[PDB]
């Protein structure tokens, strides 16, 4: 069960904190990344971490934002600096069983999306 | 004589489970330096795949230096193609299958940058 933490209306320059609360060990060692979606909008790439610890960003959120990982707590940060008006969507944050011993097709779970918006 | 060329008509074939993308060179040459560029928004499962004597592994988003590349002699219409399977070369599930649709349609292109000597 994925979930995210963090977020909330700031002001731009503002910086919030998201964090990614994956539920069980199924998800050690497991390439995660964030994915924000606004009104209108289809759901855009952000920010991306794989197995191995790398990085892998967008271009409208490149050196703004940085996406990192804590393997042992099972929990993807991304930390949103210098914040826009655009940046205001819904931030999901996604992970990818990269096969874990599964049986199906491994299919790629999300989480619940929590809110984040900047104002003028 | 140096040129160089920005390839993004990349077509897609499948045999079995594995993607098959190719591009056609339209002009002669000695590559000198070759890149291929991936642009993606969904996770691509970490597919590997081999291109111009080159292994990568697109995961997301990635610009990877087709290494292998420097020095084929190329000709008018030389196809070149590549297979890709995810998983790390296993294939596993419809997971390639989606790859596809994500190359087809949109939301996953390659950019083919050669610097060629004609």
């Amino acid at each position: 069960q994925l979930q995210e933490s963090g977020g909330g209306l700031v002001q731009a320059g503002g910086s919030l904190r998201l964090s990614c609360a994956a539920s069980g060990t199924i998800f050690d060692g497991v390439d995660m990344g964030w994915y924000r979606q606004a009104p209108g909008k289809e759901r855009e790439f952000v920010a991306g971490i794989t197995a191995g610890s790398s990085t892998y960003y967008a271009d409208s959120v490149k050196g703004r934002f940085t996406i990192s990982r804590d393997n042992a707590k099972n929990t993807v940060y991304l930390q949103m600096n210098s914040l826009k008006p655009e940046d205001t969507a819904v931030y999901y944050c996604a992970a990818y069983p990269l096969d874990e011993i599964g049986s199906h097709d491994p299919h790629s779970y999300w989480g619940q999306g929590t809110q984040v918006t900047v104002s003028s | 004589e140096v040129r160089t060329y920005t390839l993004t008509a990349f077509s897609f074939s499948r045999s079995g489970k594995q993607i098959v993308f190719s591009v056609t060179v339209p002009e002669a040459g000695t590559i000198s330096s070759a890149s291929l560029n991936v642009i993606t928004q969904n996770y691509l499962w970490n597919s590997r795949a081999g291109f111009m004597n080159t292994i990568f592994n697109m995961t997301w988003g990635s610009t990877i230096t087709l290494g292998g590349a420097t020095g084929m002699m190329l000709s008018k219409g030389q196809i070149l193609s590549g297979t890709s399977c995810s998983g790390n070369g296993s294939c596993t599930g419809t997971l390639d299958d989606r790859i596809f649709n994500e190359l087809t349609s949109g939301r996953t292109t390659f950019t083919l940058t050669l610097v060629m000597q004609v």
